[PDB]
């Protein structure tokens, strides 16, 4: 995509997460499974609803054309009425189609940004205690069990605590 | 001849205000109203041109 997460490294998506839009799954000898991010998904959902309510209501007022009849000595006036109403229909039609197109593209790239950002957010957290596989997955230089996996999720995985085991554990 | 008729009838209309008075007098060629239409209900409405029927 535009931020390179989707059809970038992540390369596809998981039918196995119904919990929300994006998230994780892990391999712990302890256990493995799909759990999706509360905060990011929430945010994106809110933003989107705001976008659709913002568009559909940005035509609340908008041109509506009703009726008219003219004599055959009124021909100019008739043509003028026609050209105007037609003109406005054209205008609002353009406005609508275009706004939809833009907001669409902007929406998709928006999702991209969300993903890539979530990723970078994880990376800047766990960074030197793990290898980035380049596929959008983090291989461990130690064991983070699950409580602490969920500590990764909640945003504090407590770096220095797990620093040393991986510090010696890595190399080789 | 139109409808087998060479003569014509030119009609005109007006809105007669409440409490006002309308006067006709003629020496001929007058087609008179026997009636007038009081406006009962008023409101956003329209005239729809269609070949269709009421269901």
């Amino acid at each position: 995509g535009l931020f390179g997460a989707i059809a970038g490294f992540i390369e596809g998506g998981w039918q196995g997460m119904v919990d929300g839009w994006y998230g994780y799954h892990h391999s712990n000898d302890q256990g493995s499974g799909y759990a999706a991010d509360k905060e990011s998904t929430q945010k994106a959902f809110d933003g989107i609803t705001n976008k659709v309510n913002s568009v559909i209501e940005k035509m609340n007022t908008q041109f509506e054309a009703v009726g008219k009849e003219f004599s055959n000595l009124e021909r100019r006036l008739e043509n003028l009425n026609k050209k105007m109403e037609d003109g406005f229909l054209d205008v609002w039609t353009y406005n609508a189609e275009l706004l939809v197109l833009m907001e669409n593209e902007r929406t998709l790239d928006f999702h991209d940004s969300n993903v890539k950002n979530l990723y970078d957010k994880v990376r800047m957290q766990l960074r030197d205690n793990v290898k980035e596989l380049g596929n959008g997955c983090f291989e461990f230089y130690h064991k983070c069990d699950d409580e602490c996996m969920n500590s990764v999720k909640n945003g504090t995985y407590d770096y220095p605590k797990y620093e040393e085991e991986s510090k010696l554990n890595r190399n080789e | 001849k139109v409808n087998g008729q060479g003569g014509r009838m030119e009609f005109s209309w007006t809105l007669l205000d409440m409490w006002d008075t309308i006067n006709f007098e003629s020496t001929g060629n007058l087609i008179a109203p026997e009636y007038g239409f009081k406006i009962s209900k008023r409101g956003s409405s329209g005239i729809m041109k269609t070949e269709g029927t009421l269901e």
